[PDB]
């Protein structure tokens, strides 16, 4: 039948058309331009216009937040689409905004808004449609509640408005409507997909699910750094689906009245039973449910037991989620980790610097920045924030914008506001400054991503790089090879040789190319965890290293064990050795399944013990010859790129001058380089300076800053230094002991 | 509570007015000068025999006395959250057309009243309008202030035994009742599907004041494109 | 409108400067030491003597509490100055000490505190304002309730000054002097600028900036050893911005019996 289209989200930004597929256009006989009645819900008809975008499938039909507001309706709902290009010019319109845009303005929507909104627009108008026009910093609300001629009509020359009188309230089920939706979440796409996968069957259609007989999920446990959107995730799934969101806060609920709190648990939990599916949502449970042996009284481990008993009872009964909100998952009592119980959890990661500009994009909506604008950079310096940290810096620059402005000498009560909010703009000095009083939350906490070393920057050892790819790549994509032969693809690798030759370098640039996860865990961090926290900490990044399949776990300092195994020291050796057998152990343990690697690294490679190389463990083995020449050039025109490269010499005969040393050594060489190039720069120009203070107006030709020539007399003041960092006995002891291997 | 003032202050002066009469007859029935007996409203007795003392002054008989005086005062509290939700809900936008349902709701209710010899007029009517607005707002729980144990399914037969245990002949209000059940024909049954002739008229004196009976759209401004 | 201007904080201290620019001076071919009139809210009126900064903009005036009390206002406000050269040297003034302000002294007014303040300063005073002056170690209140010509009127010379009587009933909006003010506070500057520049704002505009829709800080922490002044900061802020300042303390809490705490 072509009458019901099921509905989908617009990528057109256009408020008042809609994207269709050419067969459809053709099937229905429409085109560009022509007004359609999209007939919904609630007896609601609305009047848009076609556009041509193939993009979109036959079935659905491209739809945006205003067109859903104005149908009343919600995603995936059914909607007859018909020909209706019988729309007529009107003559007048009287219409009424939200009446929550008068906070404190006292303007008039005529000039601001909707001359901006409406130049040669030709907008379709039906009676009490509903719309949004940006403004300087209000999405301001708009109700057209009459119109001539009933109900077409089109913004048209012919056309005047009455907009005087005290704006209307929103209209009743539309006060939700003011925010809140898919489109406020950034650098979640992963979990919002999985959430939206898993919630939106039983909710959508709940009697069908339960006519089937399939048990819904009940147990769903979100985890992360606080100030991530937890609480907006859950508001804006709750508003897109459709149910009876109620909020409970956590403090409160322990202190209202000494042992009365599970009357009101259970009086909360009975409405919501009586009204419908709905999503019951609780926040800091380990506020509320922290470990058992960290409770002191007893009125706690009461509650704890009261939320268990009526959180267990609830199976099948009605349609009700409970969505649940925490920081860490260890803190929370265990006991609510069976099946039945919290079952599905997810970890809310910090957002990257793609995630941070899209946050940024989000909150720098509604304000018209200057032409100045790179939010770039910015996002890649400010790792270590959230979501509330953006958002703070946003509001914070927006308010040094305004006293940037100074307040221009006015009684500001309700007589600059319209002056000043249409005629603003953003410097990158606020972003400076917002900078400069900047604190990230995050700071000391792991990160996992995809890191950026690629082959070519390496430069060197092309065959080590080949088996890499060869042990990692082919196994992950071809299993098939594998099955029909029937061997297990190793685990863990490990690399030895002489130290500051990039082998973390290598580990990033093979993380990278597999487009996996990468992991980095320090030698000193392992030591500190020594002393005490040790199991914990291990359980924890195995399991996080497991949740991010497939991902590449790394480990730096590896002879480090060793390394105060034996000394003068003598104190953590039972600390280490509980640590190796921990690693061991857990090592052991994972499941093939998942196709999450293991890199080790050390540059001592006789002091490791024995138990690590073993079947099982680790016991691929690579070592790093060091750079020699092909390297050296290719190190050093991989790390040569700067801003001022001169003109440079050849590189062949720079490798030639300091044969037999490390990459470590002629990236110290190019820096220090740099360095002197940086202080002849300095005191040219201060000299330059002093000759115009001495002498006013000497060089009035507009002659530029002195070049940034680093000529061969800098490479000379540099390979002064020409340092031989890595001893030489030690590289015949490494070559032995790879002999002594190498049986 | 002591809310009613501002209720009765904010009103304009023609419905205060209206109200006022509406709420004021039975006080001002005692005067004293004139007692109440002489309003028994019987429509046999001005039809056959004289009686020049109730040619309409028997449609709006309410006997209040020396022992029902307080009494008195809660039932015109009654009609306060009555009229407070009557105005608003159902007909709340048409200030004309509330007159002229007025109008033709008495005519027939005088009528049936006619019909019978009955006694009182005025709180059968209040009543009937009453159920007739409550059938749209069926099945709501409202509770005042000072009241937090209010069932459900109990108040119009409490009511009811309240005003049975004061007074008599229980069954005239029934016909007050009938009334709102023709009113409630009058949304809901009455101008699509029968089709015959109407005894109700709608004179011109209600078309003549037309209270608010706003439209206008303030003013306009010229857009151009 | 070059008339009008914004009062803010001063750094002179006594108590008849109104600071002007130079190019100020020029505007309203003003004398030095004369007396011109203030005007600002509350309907109040006042008598000052201008003086020469520069560090004050053109648009600003920079003037001291006890003035600018005596207009009733604080500083972000309007005031008009106008020229008032028709002063004349005064004949009589009856002043009267307020109540809790000569508590303890038993001395003769005249030759400790009159004698020395009102030498050589002919300072403008017009009737209701009050004015502090410097004593042996006690700082002492005077409000001038009656003088000749009235109200306005200059200090000269030629004026007998009566301050005998009952001590004058407190009044209710007069803003009492001798109240912890920003000068009050010594060696944090740098953290007084910075309190200053990001809670001014919003008190002073409540509306400004829920116009602009940016969310306020709404708790801010002061850490530091015991006795160094917080309390005296906070109640300064309070008393300079103009506030509602509401003191509660821990022990006070701690000290009742659980539910009512
Ligand atoms: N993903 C996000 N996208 C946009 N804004 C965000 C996001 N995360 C946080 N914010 C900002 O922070 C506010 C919500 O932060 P909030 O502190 O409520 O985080 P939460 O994870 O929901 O829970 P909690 O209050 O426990 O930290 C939003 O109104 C917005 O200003
Ligand atoms: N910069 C300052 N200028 C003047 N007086 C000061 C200064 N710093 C401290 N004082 C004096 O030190 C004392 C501090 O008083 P108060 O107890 O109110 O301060 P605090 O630092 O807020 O105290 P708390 O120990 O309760 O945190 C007062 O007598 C005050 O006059
Ligand atoms: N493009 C490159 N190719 C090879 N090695 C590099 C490159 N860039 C940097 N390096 C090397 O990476 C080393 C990092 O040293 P470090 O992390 O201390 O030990 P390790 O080299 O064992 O990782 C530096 O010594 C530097 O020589």
């Amino acid at each position: 039948r072509p009458n019901r289209l099921i509905v989908d989200e617009a990528i057109n930004e256009d408020n008042s058309v809609v994207s269709l597929s050419q067969p459809k256009m053709d099937e229905l006989q429409l085109f560009r331009g022509d007004t359609v009645l999209l007939k919904g819900k609630k007896r609601r008809e609305a009047v848009c216009i076609v556009l041509s975008d193939d993009t979109c499938s036959d079935e659905k039909i491209r739809m945006n937040r205003v067109v859903r507001n104005n149908l009343r309706v919600r995603l995936g709902d059914v909607i007859s689409i018909q020909p209706c290009p019988d729309v007529k010019y009107g003559k007048r319109i009287h219409v009424l905004p939200i009446d929550d845009t008068v906070e404190g303005i006292t303007g008039n929507l005529f000039e601001v808004y909707l001359k901006p909104y409406f130049l040669e627009a030709y907008r379709p108008i039906r009676k009490g449609d509903i719309f949004l026009v940006r403004g300087g910093m209000r999405a301001v609300e708009f109700k057209v509640v009459e119109t001539d001629p009933s109900p077409y009509c089109i913004v048209a020359p012919d056309t005047v408005i009455h907009c005087e009188g005290e704006p209307i309230k929103r209209e009743d089920e539309e006060e939700s409507l003011n925010e809140v939706g898919y489109d406020d979440i950034g650098g979640c796409r992963k979990q919002l997909a999985q959430i939206k996968e898993m919630v939106e069957l039983p909710l959508r259609h709940p009697a069908l699910f339960k006519a089937i007989g399939v048990k819904p999920p009940r147990g769903i446990l979100l985890y992360g750094p606080p100030g991530t959107g937890k609480t907006l995730i859950a508001r804006a799934v709750a508003n897109e689906t459709g149910a009876f969101f109620f909020l409970i806060n956590g403090p409160e609920i322990m202190s209202k009245l000494a042992g009365e709190s599970e009357s009101n648990l259970r009086k909360a939990f009975e409405e919501a039973e009586k009204n419908a599916p709905a999503i019951i949502f609780i926040d800091e449970l380990d506020a509320i449910a922290p470990k058992r042996e960290k409770t002191h009284g007893e009125v706690e481990r009461r509650i704890v037991s009261q939320l268990l008993t009526l959180m267990d009872g609830l199976k099948q009964r009605a349609h009700v989620i409970v969505m649940a909100a925490t920081n860490r998952p260890n803190s929370i009592d265990p006991a609510l980790r069976r099946f039945g119980r919290f079952d599905r959890e997810v970890d809310i990661g910090i957002p990257d610097a793609t995630g941070r500009l899209e946050i940024l994009q989000i909150h720098t909506k509604n304000m018209k920045l200057a032409d100045d604008v790179d939010l770039e950079q910015v996002a890649n310096e400010t790792h270590g924030h959230v979501g509330a940290d953006l958002a703070a810096l946003c509001s914070e620059a927006a308010l040094q914008a305004i006293r940037k402005k100074m307040d221009l000498i006015d009684l500001e009560d309700e007589t600059i506001d319209a002056e000043v909010m249409n005629s603003l703009a953003v410097t990158m000095d606020d972003f400076r400054w917002a900078l400069s009083q900047s604190n990230p939350s995050a700071l000391r906490e792991t990160v996992v991503e995809v890191p950026q070393v690629t082959w070519e920057d390496i430069g060197g050892l092309e065959d080590v790089k080949r088996e890499l790819q060869e042990l990692v790549q082919y196994p992950v994509e071809h299993p098939d090879k594998f099955l029909k032969f029937g061997m297990t693809p190793s685990k863990g690798v490990l690399f030895y040789g002489p130290p500051g030759c990039g082998k973390t370098l290598l580990a990033k640039a093979i993380a990278n190319e597999c487009q996996a996860n990468f992991i980095s865990i320090k030698g000193p961090e392992l030591l500190t965890m020594w002393f005490g926290e040790s199991e914990a900490n291990v359980r924890e990044i195995f399991d996080k290293a497991r949740q991010a399949a497939p991902c590449v776990l790394f480990f730096d300092e590896l002879d480090s064990i060793a390394k105060a195994r034996g000394g003068n020291i003598g104190d953590g050796g039972g600390a280490a050795d509980r640590v190796i057998n921990q690693i061991l152990t857990e090592m052991d343990g994972m499941s093939t399944k998942k196709n999450v690697f293991i890199i080790g690294a050390t540059n001592r490679p006789d002091i490791i013990d024995p138990a690590i190389l073993r079947p099982g463990r680790l016991d691929q083995l690579i070592y790093i010859p060091l750079p020699d020449e092909k390297s050296r050039v290719a190190i050093l025109k991989a790390n040569l790129r700067k801003s001022p490269v001169a003109k440079d010499v050849d590189l062949e005969f720079l490798a030639k001058m300091t044969n037999g040393f490390s990459g470590a050594d002629l990236t110290e060489i190019c820096q220090r380089a740099c360095k002197l190039a940086i202080r002849e720069s300095i005191e040219s120009e201060i000299r330059r300076e002093r000759e115009r203070q001495t002498n006013p107006s000497a060089m009035e030709v507009e002659e530029d800053d002195p070049v940034p020539e680093i000529r061969r007399d800098h490479f000379e003041e540099a390979m002064r230094f020409a340092r031989r960092s890595v001893s030489d006995n030690d590289i015949r002891k490494y070559e032995m002991f790879a002999q002594t291997l190498q049986q | 509570m002591s809310d009613i003032g501002d209720w009765f202050r904010s009103i304009p002066a023609i419905t205060r007015y209206w109200f006022a009469a509406t709420v004021a007859v039975p006080l001002v029935g005692k005067l004293g000068l004139i007692s109440p007996a002489y309003l028994f409203l019987w429509p046999e007795a001005f039809l056959y025999r004289f009686q020049i003392w109730r040619p309409i002054t028997a449609t709006f008989y309410f006997p209040v006395g020396p022992g029902t005086g307080f009494l008195y005062l809660v039932n015109l509290y009654f009609l306060y959250q009555y009229s407070t939700r009557l105005e608003t809900g159902a007909f709340d936008g048409r200030p004309a057309d509330y007159l002229f349902m007025l109008l033709f709701n008495w005519i027939c209710i005088v009528i049936t009243g006619l019909a019978m010899d009955m006694q009182l007029l005025m709180i059968p009517l209040i009543m009937s309008v009453l159920y007739v607005w409550a059938q749209l707002n069926r099945d709501m729980i409202v509770s005042f202030w000072f009241g937090t144990r209010f069932k459900a399914c109990y108040l119009p037969w409490v009511i009811l035994g309240f005003n049975y245990i004061i007074g008599g002949s229980v069954i005239n209000e029934l016909i007050g009742n009938l009334v709102g059940h023709l009113y409630f024909f009058l949304m809901f049954r009455y101008p699509m599907d029968l089709g015959g002739r109407n005894f109700l008229s709608t004179p011109q004196f209600l078309y003549r004041w037309l209270p608010s009976r706003r439209h206008n759209w303030g003013q306009g401004f010229r857009l151009g494109d």
